[PDB]
């Protein structure tokens, strides 16, 4: 049951990204896992895992029965929204690996923009924040960004430099959003506040879609149409004192320690180094805590993220290219898995704005919250 | 009315009170927030209250300028307020132009009501 | 490997009670604790926490409470009670893994005493409530009376179960009917809930907590107590399965998700039915224990009800069942107590223990995507 | 009460307001399926269409709820599952008769009830009517 290197995403499959889809999420789901099972060069009733978040409506039982799926076999959720995003996938190579499950699709399907919107601990946090009107997800991370701004001296100029290169990848791709509208630095100063420090073009909006991820053996992906991701590094974390989105009461609160813990893992895991990591997939449904991921993970030293970005080294030309279809910002808000869906194209070769070979791609899931991670690779070989 | 159950309802009751409380574990005595059933260092689920000072420090803060909040004059402040106490709270911060907030300014406690049926700490400059 | 590769070593819980008179937290963190301080450990030791998909204390609320601090493990399974083996075979494979040393499984909540939206789980109720389909009792009941007019089973056959369950729970000091037996003629007198079901078919809902410990074999070996081996852990989901209700199958007096966990357990374990020395068979309603005996190969397809009559289920027996008294007896914490008994029968702690047990197999919820294990003596000496 | 409708079962609920009987199909393979869903697992199209039911079936099984008494109905009453003759099954209430009557394998057929003003639901009855 060894984990690293043992699985691998052999297909992808998606809907359209769109804002307002006409059909119910169990049709973007069924849509998105059929399209990743045939572009795997597999049928339905050889997939026998199924891997989603607690959040999803579109539950196993009812993905399989519309899809010809048939019996599973594996059948887990991991919770936290966004975070679970890359430990579906890990779920899915601990199932291939142990021999639990062959095929494992894993999946998130919503209509977030276009949807209609107890007593227990979960309901129970929210009371230290909605009596005092701190009520969004961009309030939850304003109150990180501006403590980083702080400690670090970044400014919202800083931030816009994420959201203008999110914006640069995104406007030549055809399945991102904001296609062809790339923005200035200028444009992102100049637009509407939010919550200080965060602008309008510093959040993402909401996506209808779905996306999925076929995960098998390395030696079953070897047979399959697309060169393989391994995944050499998958991991989960939680860090001391963790809450949703509302960490506020550690020492610090300015990196994201969750996040370190998922990176520290995925380096022993592949035996890979920051300098190994050809492009990093960062997740960015909110630009501030970009900075702290690329500390946490070792690209960079604490407090000189916003020194690393201006230096160009997320373009496509530099050292870690990033986000490379347009983040969750620019292509489309899947609570971070078209972003596994970009990393694993970038394996093969396939991004509309490949940046050359890449033969490891670092993605990040969910910020704030417990979270996770992966590595993908190129085939180490046979 | 917030999110309220047995673990979080003496915090409230004691703002009814206008008194801004600590959870405490009545065995090692270290303080915790936000409160819990347990006590993460030794394990004891006998706990008791102290009373805050009524002084703090702002720890971080946000300015909320849209979308429109109803129960808010927009924009309004929320704050990160860490007590002499050594816990955080997150609460509103008012008597202050949002452009005037330093991080790390001395605050003292005052009291709003907001609904005749709750009554909440809030947070204001020492001056 | 999996199989043999993980042990659970630690078991902790509430009072099992109608009036808990605290929170589902609370719960959940006392039987943690419990567990944790059982298999000889610290708190700061556990990396890895599973439950349920509904459970209300997640996660990041119990490590905060308890003091397990970071985890680089957190996942759900799915479908009520369905779901109690598949926390275990989830800590199982990241213990196998290597993503997790230590993990603790829970379930607590208050369901005695505590108090729809667009999505596919909620459609799938449009086929029951306007029916008056809306109960587990009667979604139970169209299998049982169909399983009735196949096999020629009784009522009394069914209330068989429901003797030897109050039995076992009798001798327990735990279990909620402690010192009150039933008959057969207790149970044909108790009135009807929904035909062919009677009152005493039917468990009570509880509070309480569960927890479980589980660790590799290896360190399970320095810990206090006899280690129970995970030798088989697996979940099942069958062809066309809805959520209590899989109506529309060829034939619906089987429980054929049942059967493909068993096939697991025993190719995963090596063994056979005969190898079985106790079986704790979910029991929340009396009737479908009929043919979790056939799925699982202990006798002939309908045949379960000779399989009872002959006394196969009684501490005697071929097949000892239920001894801490079942869901029905004991308390109903969604399976999770059940598992603690097997592990007790192969400590050789069980208050109705039926002398030596090397292989104990436990099922999880019925008429749901569901699971089960084989727990085992350390097969050490090889 | 107003069942749970979404886009994947709302035009089942509508035909029943047309006193209409329907099962889903694929369209590409003409295969059944009930209950409904936007896919067919058979040859993976999202074309479907539908088809009317005969209004024939038999019990295929059925419970009698007793206890806990239910709002809207009278107590005892009966729900069965339905077989129907073309070959999907049906959950329904089952009118008009003794619950000790029913047999497995009955033949039965289909009525309507007009559940309040908005909601109309198919039922069936025996097929033999119980005097
Ligand atoms: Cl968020
Ligand atoms: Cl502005
Ligand atoms: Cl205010
Ligand atoms: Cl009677
Ligand atoms: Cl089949
Ligand atoms: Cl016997
Ligand atoms: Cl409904
Ligand atoms: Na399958
Ligand atoms: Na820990
Ligand atoms: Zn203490
Ligand atoms: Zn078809």
């Amino acid at each position: 049951s060894v984990l690293p290197g043992a699985a691998a995403i052999a297909g992808i499959g998606a809907t359209e990204f769109s804002k307002n889809s006409g059909r119910s999420e169990l049709q973007l789901a069924c849509e998105a896992v059929l399209a990743a099972i045939a572009d795997a060069g597999l049928e339905p009733s050889d997939v026998d895992g199924l891997v989603t978040f607690t959040a999803d409506t579109s539950s196993e039982i009812h993905v399989a029965r519309n899809t010809g799926i048939g019996e599973l076999k594996f059948f887990s959720r991991v919770g936290y929204g966004g975070g679970a995003a890359c430990g579906t996938v890990q779920q899915a190579a601990m199932a291939v690996a142990t021999g639990i499950a062959e095929v494992v699709v894993c999946y998130r399907a919503f209509n977030e923009r276009s949807g209609v919107r107890d007593q227990g601990a979960d309901s129970a946090a929210y009371a230290w924040l909605l009596p005092f009107g701190l009520n969004t997800p961009a309030q939850w991370v304003a109150m990180f960004a501006r403590r980083y701004m702080h400690e670090y001296g970044a400014t919202s100029e800083d931030f816009g430099r994420v959201a203008v290169v999110d914006r640069k990848h995104a406007a030549t791709n055809p399945k991102a959003w904001f296609y062809q509208r790339p923005i200035t630095l200028e444009d992102h100063q100049n637009s509407r506040w939010i919550v200080e420090p965060l602008h309008l073009l510093d959040c993402c909006q909401e996506s209808d879609g779905g996306q999925a991820l076929v995960v098998v053996s390395t030696e079953r992906a070897r047979d399959l149409p697309h060169p393989p991701a391994l995944i050499w590094g998958a991991a989960q974390g939680s860090g001391y004192d963790q809450h949703m989105m509302t960490s506020y009461y550690r020492s610090e609160i300015t990196g994201i320690p969750e996040m370190g813990l998922v990176g520290q893992q995925l380096y022993a895991q592949s035996g890979l180094n920051p300098s190994d990591i050809g492009a990093a997939i960062l997740y960015d449904h909110f630009t501030p805590l970009v900075l702290p991921q690329l500390e946490e993970l070792g690209f960079c030293a604490r407090g000189e993220a916003k020194d690393f970005i201006a230096d160009g080294n997320l373009e496509i030309g530099g050292r870690l290219p990033c986000n490379t279809h347009g983040g969750q910002l620019g292509e489309a808000y899947i609570h971070g898995m078209n972003g596994i869906a970009e990393a694993v194209r970038l394996v093969r070769g396939t991004s509309v704005n490949q940046p050359g070979d890449v033969t490891n791609v670092l993605v990040t899931a969910g910020t704030g919250v417990p979270t996770s991670g992966l590595i993908l690779g190129a085939d180490r070989k046979l | 009315r917030p999110a309220i159950n047995r673990d979080n309802a003496f915090w409230f009751e004691a703002a009814k009170q206008r008194r801004l409380v600590i959870q405490r574990c009545a065995a090692c005595k270290t303080l915790r927030h936000p409160p819990g059933p347990c006590c993460p260092h030794c394990g004891s689920f006998d706990w008791d209250t102290v009373e805050a000072a009524g002084t703090g420090q702002v720890y971080s803060y946000i300015v909320a300028h849209h979308p429109p909040h109803p129960a808010f004059e927009m924009p309004y402040v929320v704050a990160l307020v860490e007590l002499t106490e050594g816990t955080r709270l997150v609460t509103n911060l008012v008597g202050i132009a949002p452009d005037k907030i330093e991080i790390g300014m001395p605050v003292v406690l005052d009291w709003l009501e907001a609904d005749p049926e709750l009554t909440l700490p809030v947070f204001r400059p020492a001056v």
